[PDB]
């Protein structure tokens, strides 16, 4: 499963130039932009152009996940190792072995996890939860954040290190309103997936694309992609105009 | 191989007929030809197995407390359906942590036998323990009914799940409906309030009857769908079944706890390590 | 002195939790008692919603320090004393032990001239419904004759008793299609609390299924004040005349509980 | 609803003459003796039998109370305390002032509430939580303990200092088990305090009193109060026979 960079603009090309300027490494990449703008899209498109581009991709949000649970998750854990751990269990690094993990919003991992990331980033072992046992992986990281991770480091909120280790290779994000000449292109990606996934079907005419492209796009692409399922869940296969798009949408 | 369809049937509001949806969903899907699980995720007052006469020998409290594994309390049901069986007070069960609802989650991992069943019975209300459960399955159904309780509380649930958790898409299924078009005009007055208020997806499943043979078949603690097979809420729950089984199976895990995420990455070698 | 604190409760779903507490507290004020009615579903309120209520501020105001618990109290049917939940704020889906405690100790600066406080509390056993079941003085199961209600509701006394060391529980049969009916779901009832525990049970008494309960639903009006002669309000009449006949409590018990500094004389 | 305790055992006349030992002292008291001896009638009526009889009397259940919330409830806080302390309030020794404290089941203190008792003990000072204004008490400790206080301090779970302050010369309740021949005077003295508190009447016959005196009682007494307030509820005002008890207490013919 792979979904494509789509779009005419200068930074989506940007973005595509470098997905191949980075092939041929296993550098660390860190993914900055504002939130929904496409960030695991952006890190499959990286694997999938990779030289581990057969082996496993692994997600972690390390903001949807309870900062008390996040080293279970990622380590993994012997059965004796807090209260809840009823089984042993091998975590996420471990599920990634031989592919990527994508650590999203990064800037919301804990310091003690930091700490702890940084150690399996440079001497690429780690121990399970409630074990001493030294696990090897061989793990390829691409983490996101919409978070200035700079003026975090000034405010001792996340760790220089962990950050120069992460920035090896950096990609700039776009938000959507930087780029509305995509919203064509890119709506003819969503609706063209949601008909192949039988999850519905929509058009819109091209008033409604231009009201679209008027749009401020606070949750960027996500947000698009949200209007589309919800349009075809209203309208199914229905045309969308001006009058179906109307508060917040609605700049005619 | 194939992803495992995840199914968390909720609705916030207490007796609008979630357990009953979630035995007859799961004994419809069974009667199509899928491999059934459901989990009774009321860990501390179980009732699937009320509802299916059943005692089982071993519960989730053995598992919590450590005398067997979660394989050993897998239950044999109608149809074939494989439950999960909830405790019912047992000290143990009844204030589980988030961290003791993220272990026996992460626990299910250890299953690999079933088709687009998970079938997830959560409890009433919207605390952690429904929480969590709606947030690991794939496709959330909410049970409602028409009165202004189960419509505030449905609401509640949703704009809960969109505002804390980024979620859109919701499942609606009316029960207890004294006709098809009461449950389309209820479906109607829920977007009511959620066009006005958020920007979420809600899909209309459709509706499973008033009928005096859900509540014969609670007293014989059988299942409507197996003690009633020709009334009119079984047929209800076959079509509803139909319509679950047409649903398109996950793709990609999301990046946060849910059940079976080896199988969702979708590489041989992931699926084999847990 | 002391004021009554009754917590109706009854582990499973829908069996009429709310409308028992509702109307219950209704009846008690025509009896003629100073009522309080708070809402302890605290993040999934609908003792507003029964009553067509539509608080300016709840619970959660008081939670996050915005204002007090008397300035939320709404002037209900009969001078009932409401006390509005939330109904899915992120402040109140999970409140903390201490938060929990905090409040429960809050309502002592409003305990002047009342007489009964009426706690409605959420389903399931949880500790927050635990909690404000053992904070009250007396516990009112909400029973429906239904196997899956007779299992909760058992399992809420065990584990009263087990943990707890509770004994004395008030069961109330709602819903039930005749006398008789209640009379047997008590009977089934008292059955396995008899084959397994030692606990003392009273039965109160019966609220009839009735369609007046449903429209008043519908039409968001307690059944006892829109449809006053209705049976099921006439029943609600009765308990409340048994309700009102229990003893007072006498003296603190060692843990947490509503009014302690009014037990304490 | 001071009385002294029923019965015409040996093990009961200890009891009264451990409880003569204190009487006329103010000094804090140690209760020892297994769950349900009947602690709390025995620190009432201590709390009669003192200066400070018109006082208040105020339980806490530190066996009853979750080990984060215990300091509150014994000290009370300020409004802005804590996350939860939406009110400012007196905690129990405050409300004990002039009076008695009965703290129950000490065993389940944890070791730096054990560190502040003996703080109030020694100095009968102590401060709300989220303020550190120093408060004067005038209380007397009534303490109770079902636990080997002795083992505690073996595992370290009670402080050693605390123990020598309270173990002076502590009442020894005696389990029911050793004062049979007290079972139908005590019958008698439940059914007297449910009346006097307006729970409920019965009145056994002279076969059911027999049968009681026949079962075991491992809950001691409180297990006995639990059955009489059950049977006034099962036959409110009624006559008590063989018949009329559940089924285990029937010893007809064991
Ligand atoms: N006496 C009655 N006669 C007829 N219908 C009744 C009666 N009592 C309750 N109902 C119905 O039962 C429904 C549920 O009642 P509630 O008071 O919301 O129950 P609940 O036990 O508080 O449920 P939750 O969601 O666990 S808080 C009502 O909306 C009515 O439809
Ligand atoms: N389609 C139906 N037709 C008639 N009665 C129904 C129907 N569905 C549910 N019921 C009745 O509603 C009662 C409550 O059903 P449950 O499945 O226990 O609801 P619930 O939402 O799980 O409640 P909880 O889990 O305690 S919150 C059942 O015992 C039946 O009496
Ligand atoms: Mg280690
Ligand atoms: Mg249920
Ligand atoms: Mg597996
Ligand atoms: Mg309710």
């Amino acid at each position: 499963l792979f979904r494509s960079l789509v779009g005419t603009s200068r930074a989506i090309q940007q973005v595509r130039q470098m997905m191949q300027q980075v092939a041929d490494t296993d550098a660390s990449v860190l993914i900055l932009g504002e939130s929904g703008t496409g960030k695991e899209v952006v890190a499959r498109n990286l694997h999938y152009h990779s030289k581990r581009r057969e082996g496993p991709f692994v997600p972690v949000n390390c903001g949807a996940i309870p900062a008390e649970l996040l080293e279970s998750e990622l380590f993994g854990h012997e059965k004796g190792a807090f209260t809840g751990a009823i089984t042993s269990r091998a975590g996420r690094f471990e599920l990634a072995n031989g592919g990527t993990l994508f650590l999203d919003e990064i800037g919301d991992m804990p310091l003690p996890m930091q700490v702890k990331l940084l150690r399996v980033l440079q001497e690429r072992t780690f121990e399970r939860v409630g074990s001493n046992k030294t696990q090897n992986v061989d793990v390829r990281i691409i983490a996101a954040t919409h978070k200035n991770l700079e003026k975090m480091i000034e405010d001792g909120t996340f760790r220089e290190d962990l950050y120069y280790r992460l920035n090896v290779f950096p990609i700039e994000m776009a938000p959507l309103r930087e780029r509305v000449e995509d919203i064509a292109l890119l709506l003819n990606e969503l609706i063209s997936r949601m008909e192949h996934e039988k999850r519905g079907s929509i058009r819109f005419n091209s008033a409604a694309i231009m009201s679209l492209c008027r749009h401020d796009w606070p949750g960027n692409v996500r947000e698009l992609a949200n209007l589309v399922e919800r349009l075809a869940i209203m309208h199914p296969y229905g045309v969308i105009g001006v009058g179906e798009l109307p508060k917040k949408f609605r700049h005619v | 191989m194939h992803p495992v369809q995840v199914i968390a049937v909720t609705g916030g509001k207490g007796g609008v007929g979630k357990t009953n949806v979630s035995v007859n969903l799961a004994l419809a899907l069974a009667d199509l030809g899928r491999r059934v699980m459901l989990l009774d995720a009321d860990l501390g007052l179980a009732n699937v197995d009320v509802l299916l006469g059943l005692t089982p020998k071993r519960t989730l409290a053995d598992v919590i407390e450590g005398r067997c594994e979660l394989r050993d309390v897998l239950l044999l049901g109608p149809g074939g359906v494989r439950i999960v069986p909830a405790a019912s007070g047992t000290q143990s069960m009844v204030h589980l942590s988030p961290m003791q609802h993220a272990g026996l989650i992460q626990a299910f991992s250890d299953i690999s036998d079933n088709l687009d069943v998970l079938v997830v019975d959560t409890a009433a209300g919207i605390g952690d323990s429904v929480v969590s459960f709606v947030r690991a399955a794939q496709e959330v159904l909410l049970v409602v009914c028409d009165e202004p309780t189960s419509i505030t509380d449905a609401y509640a649930l949703i704009k809960l799940l969109n505002r804390d958790h980024g979620m859109t898409r919701f499942r609606v299924l009316a029960n207890m409906a004294h006709s098809p078009q009461e449950g389309r005009n209820l479906f109607a007055k829920l977007t009511k309030v959620t066009d006005r208020f958020l920007d979420v997806a809600l899909q209309y499943v459709g509706v499973i009857p008033y009928d005096e043979s859900v509540r014969k078949a609670v007293q014989k603690q059988r299942a409507v769908y197996e003690a009633f097979p020709r009334s009119k809420a079984s047929l209800a729950f076959k079509a509803v079944a139909q319509k679950v089984d047409s649903w398109p199976l996950p793709a990609n895990p999301r990046g946060h706890l849910e059940f079976f995420v080896e199988r969702l990455v979708q590489h041989p070698a992931t699926g084999s390590a847990v």
